RNA sequence: AGGACGACAUUAGACGAAUCAUCUGGAAAGAUGAAUCAAAGAAGGUAAUAAUCCUGUAGUCGAAAAUGUUGUCUCUCUUGAGUGGAUCCUGAGUACGACGGAGCACGUGAAAUUCCGUCGGAAUCUGGGAGGACCAUCUCCUAAGGCUAAAUACUCUCUAGUGACCGAUAGUGAACCAGUACCGUGAGGGAAAGGUGAAAAGCACCCCGGAAGGGGAGUGAAAUAGAACCUGAAACCGUGUGCUUACAAGUAGUCAGAGCCCGUUAAUGGGUGAUGGCGUGCCUUUUGUAGAAUGAACCGGCGAGUUACGAUUUGAUGCAAGGUUAAGCAGUAAAUGUGGAGCCGUAGCGAAAGCGAGUCUGAAUAGGGCGUUUAGUAUUUGGUCGUAGACCCGAAACCAGGUGAU
RNA sequence: GACAAUGGUAGGAGAGCGUUCUAAGGGCGUUGAAGCAUGAUCGUAAGGACAUGUGGAGCGCUUAGAAGUGAGAAUGCCGGUG
């Protein structure tokens, strides 16, 4: 059988890059007015999976690109 | 394909029991209890190679020590005078010396005795 | 020499058997070293994901095919039994530059930066 | 260029054929094409006894504890007598597959040796039936040899011991070019293999 | 919408090619010395291994009948095509809606498309449906009636064959009179157990004995193959005896070592062992086990990391700015030839419209993210993961059908 | 030729021994195959030979391929016998 593909991963990747994963990146919901000005700023900047947990979620998005 | 168990168990086994040859009732006969007295035989025979080059040389210390004390003297001494006497001799012949040829060994005695 | 074969040098290694004596004889000791040992490959025990998700797609996307086009001194184009394009969907032809021959482009949806190149040796422009 | 050997003579009537035929050598690709003849050549009929659910049986042989003797669920576990077997072999396919290019690299460097080594190339002539191709056979030639043409059934000589492979120059295989140590060829089959080759 | 003529086929079968001598030997097919056949050197049998000894094989013929099967006559059955349109006709308790369900990969969702229950309930070529809620428009169709081969699934059975599948604890539960001894009220559960020899030549006869069993004599190549019969391991049980042993505290050995006895795969030999040194089995599990924690009476057999398909990575090989086929046909259940749909790569960035060696954010040709500067791809050995029971054995339990108030 | 390193549980890496089957090559075998028994044999190990007795059909060697490939423990299963 064919791997599945984590699809809910997926609808939270965006592979691209040399191999990376994008980003999307968290408290970027509700509950504004307790972050900071500029934590609110700066998390609207997206950043990637990283090093530690892409040796984790490797094989989920193993079809992503 | 179908591998049988085949001989190969057998002709293993025996060797081991064949190790075990001189041993005591089942200790000589069956597998499970001759494997285990030959892996001690050899786990001893391992250390007593050791051991003996160490059994063997308080033999013939002490045998020195008795053809010295013949002559008056400690053991202690006669190895410090033969040191300073730069006889390199050792023990095992030092001591085979002794019950070889009582002369022979009386001169080195003296020639130790001096140098002190 | 039929039966003096021999693989290349490299190839082929004797895989590992588990479990067969005491040169290895397991695998870990307890826990989730249990058969079928489980830990679901992302499941670590708290979210993981559980962070934003942004999302979309909807249609049309071109192929593209760029001005590395050292083909003939002329000629028209879309013709790819020449070995170039394939699996085509539309066809835009860019840039990384070197046109260093003269002739008419003819694809769908060229790029501005590219047909100011194309059309300065040999004009060529189309649908 | 080689000779072409009357048949059951010497009319050493040369004529060209070479390059992909001779001067390759290669040996790595012509071990693993090899290979893939001899695994496809296999069914996988094997297919062993009881994943568990094959056999008869079922019931928990005895309670738990209080009995004193070890736990059994089937007594079809397979650390009884009779029971399942856990592994063995299952019926399976047993044949891959190599890339075409390097298919016909086989085949070249397969002949190439019987270049470098040798390989008779022969007029033709036909009839009907085959204690006459020993005499044929030897006009020298040796112990196990293989001929071959685009046509068929010059060849009622299956029953001949060794040397009984005879096929199209298109029916060939990297087996024998291997397996038989000469091998004798009709011009224009030499021919068809010439066109294909390359 | 049912039946009359002669080709092939199925169900018995026939022909079918070519060897002698010797040595060994119980026996020749083996060895050896000369031969022969072959559209037949597949296989099995024959006193050891046989192309030429037999049954056969390649190949060739063969059917009274019985079905099956078709070519073809008959046999029915046959009426076959176009222009224009006034006013008719093209499947009603239907399509459809609401409600409760159900189904579509699609969990009520924005929910098209499709079906049930229940009340409602249309239209009539100026018509109706559908195109993923819905309206308009446009395009495709024409529901509410029915029948239709082939390509697809399966194997209790038949014939013919095949296997880097088992070879008697394996392989079917069952190689043997197995769903049988056996067990249960019943449903139901369910074994064990193959092998004398080439040939029964299966031991006439004498002998001890009631017999059983045995010593002779015999058949046999062999019964030290004699029936509970090929081989005949180990545990276990015994007979004989070379060295040793009744003042000694021992995980049984190891190291040292006299004495005695023997004489080998002939090598700084073998057996035994007064006596001295040293010395608390193994496995598991543990901070730590001589452990008084666990496991094993012993010996034998059996008994656990597999395969498929995906992923990733490494290694090998082929091509390379390309690499490569899938089904399918062809083929001898191949290899291979075919087949370029397809997949990955040559370009990236953005949620996206989209622009492009650059793009995104941004008001910015500031800065900053990802990318540019160059290598991939196909097969495959290995490692690992994922899907599968997924290394093996083990629950108390749960559900479904049944069987039981003797 | 010197000179260094070489205790080791989980565990990683490496090189190998043997078992059954296949392929090709080359062989042995009723003047006795496998198996079994015995030995004072060889190799660093897994392990390999040779000799003799037994036995009465078969079997190995080389290279490569594939695995139902290796047992001492599971209150493991089955048999036999303490
Ligand atoms: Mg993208
Ligand atoms: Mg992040
Ligand atoms: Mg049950
Ligand atoms: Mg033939
Ligand atoms: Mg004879
Ligand atoms: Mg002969
Ligand atoms: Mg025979
Ligand atoms: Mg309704
Ligand atoms: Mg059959
Ligand atoms: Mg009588
Ligand atoms: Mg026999
Ligand atoms: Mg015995
Ligand atoms: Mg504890
Ligand atoms: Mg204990
Ligand atoms: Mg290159
Ligand atoms: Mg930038
Ligand atoms: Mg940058
Ligand atoms: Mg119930
Ligand atoms: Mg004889
Ligand atoms: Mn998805
Ligand atoms: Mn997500
Ligand atoms: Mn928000
Ligand atoms: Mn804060
Ligand atoms: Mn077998
Ligand atoms: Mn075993
Ligand atoms: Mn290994
Ligand atoms: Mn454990
Ligand atoms: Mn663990
Ligand atoms: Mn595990
Ligand atoms: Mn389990
Ligand atoms: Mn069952
Ligand atoms: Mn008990
Ligand atoms: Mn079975
Ligand atoms: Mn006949
Ligand atoms: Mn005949
Ligand atoms: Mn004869
Ligand atoms: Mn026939
Ligand atoms: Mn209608
Ligand atoms: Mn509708
Ligand atoms: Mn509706
Ligand atoms: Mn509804
Ligand atoms: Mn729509
Ligand atoms: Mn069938
Ligand atoms: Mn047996
Ligand atoms: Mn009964
Ligand atoms: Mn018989
Ligand atoms: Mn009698
Ligand atoms: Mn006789
Ligand atoms: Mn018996
Ligand atoms: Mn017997
Ligand atoms: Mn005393
Ligand atoms: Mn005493
Ligand atoms: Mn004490
Ligand atoms: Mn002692
Ligand atoms: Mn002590
Ligand atoms: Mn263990
Ligand atoms: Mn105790
Ligand atoms: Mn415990
Ligand atoms: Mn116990
Ligand atoms: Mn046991
Ligand atoms: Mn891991
Ligand atoms: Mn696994
Ligand atoms: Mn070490
Ligand atoms: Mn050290
Ligand atoms: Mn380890
Ligand atoms: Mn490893
Ligand atoms: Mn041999
Ligand atoms: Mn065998
Ligand atoms: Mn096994
Ligand atoms: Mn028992």
């Amino acid at each position: 059988p064919k791997m599945k593909t984590h699809r809910g991963a997926a609808k939270r990747v965006k592979r691209t890059a040399s191999g990376q994963l994008k980003r999307s990146r968290a408290f970027t919901s509700h509950l504004f007015a307790n972050k900071s000005t500029k934590q609110k700023r700066q998390l609207r900047k997206a950043r990637l999976v990283s090093k530690s947990d892409m040796k984790r979620v490797k094989q989920l998005l193993a079809y992503k690109k | 394909p179908r591998v049988k168990g085949g001989t190969v168990t057998r002709a293993r086994r025996k060797k081991t029991i064949k190790l075990a040859k001189g041993y005591f009732g089942s200790k000589h006969t069956l597998y499970k209890v001759a494997k285990q007295q030959v892996m001690k035989s050899g786990q001893y025979a391992f250390r007593d190679r050791r051991q003996r080059k160490r059994d063997f040389r308080k033999l013939w210390i002490t045998r020195i020590n008795a053809a010295a004390r013949q002559h008056e003297m400690s053991y202690s001494r006669l190895m410090n005078g033969l040191k300073k006497a730069g006889i390199d001799i050792n023990r095992k012949m030092l001591s085979e010396i002794a019950i070889s040829d009582e002369k022979a060994f009386a001169q080195l005695v003296t020639k130790a005795k001096d140098a002190l | 020499k039929l039966h003096e074969l021999k693989p290349a040098e490299g190839s082929r290694k004797e895989r590992n058997r588990v479990g067969r004596g005491v040169a290895t004889g397991n695998g870990k000791t307890s826990g989730r070293g249990h058969k079928g040992q489980k830990a679901r490959s992302g499941g670590g025990v708290r979210p993981g994901f559980e962070g934003g998700q942004l999302p979309l797609f909807r249609r049309l996307p071109k192929r593209g095919f760029t001005n590395i086009n050292r083909k003939e001194y002329a000629i028209v184009n879309l013709d790819q039994l020449n070995k170039f394009e394939d699996g085509t969907e539309v066809t835009p032809a860019l840039l990384v530059e070197s046109g260093v021959v003269k002739n008419e482009k003819s694809g769908i949806k060229i790029l501005g930066n590219g047909s100011l190149d194309k059309k300065l040796t040999v004009k060529a422009h189309k649908f | 260029y080689d000779v072409l050997k009357l048949d059951g003579t010497k009319s050493g009537s040369i004529e060209l054929s070479d390059a992909v035929f001779g001067i390759e050598p290669n040996n790595s690709v012509l071990f693993e094409a090899i290979n893939l003849q001899r695994a496809s050549l296999r069914q996988g009929t094997h297919a062993v006894k009881n994943r568990s659910a094959v056999s008869g049986g079922g019931r928990k042989p005895w309670k738990q504890k209080g009995t004193g003797r070890a736990r059994q669920g089937t007594i079809r576990a397979p650390q009884w007598r009779g029971g399942g077997i856990v592994f063995g072999p299952t019926p399976r396919s047993y044949a891959y597959k190599m890339p075409k290019k390097m298919r016909r690299l086989a085949l070249r460097s397969a002949l190439s040796f019987k270049a470098q080594e040798n390989g008779l190339t022969v007029v033709d002539a036909f009839n009907f039936e085959a204690p006459k191709t020993k005499e044929f056979k030897n006009v020298l030639s040796t112990l196990e040899q293989p001929k071959k043409v685009l046509v068929v059934t010059e060849n009622e000589d299956v029953n001949v011991e060794l040397s009984a492979r005879n096929i199209p120059g298109v029916q060939v295989t990297t087996a024998q070019g291997l397996n038989v140590l000469d091998i004798t060829n009709a011009d224009s089959l030499v021919i068809t293999e010439a066109a294909a080759k390359k």
